[PDB]
């Protein structure tokens, strides 16, 4: 049972769907991501408030 | 009489009010000024209305 619990468990991470993923909503220290400096990235997320 | 003289707080997440970015602009799009007293020594009460 425990063999099976920790294959059914054994999965690392799901792949991010999009910015509509809640892990990207709520950054932490164990997954970590982030832009350059100025790009046209910084720009559109500086506008959104949310 | 226009003016209608606000008084908010910022201790809860309900306001995320920060420092305005230095290019030759007022702040960030579709979002109303404020003010706020600086306090420059314990013991002067001159505040600058930044």
């Amino acid at each position: 049972a425990n063999l099976a619990a920790f294959l059914v468990l054994d999965r690392p991470e799901e792949r991010i769907t999009g910015i509509n993923d809640p892990r990207l909503r709520n950054p932490s220290d164990k997954f970590i991501y982030a832009t350059v400096k100025q790009s046209s990235v910084d720009i559109y997320f500086r506008r959104q408030v949310c | 009489d226009n003016h209608l003289s606000i008084v908010t707080l910022e201790e809860a997440p309900f306001v995320i009010v920060e420092d305005i970015d230095p290019l030759t602009e007022t702040c960030v799009r579709n979002t109303v000024p404020c003010r706020k007293f600086v306090k420059i020594n314990n013991s002067t009460n001159e505040g600058m209305n930044v």
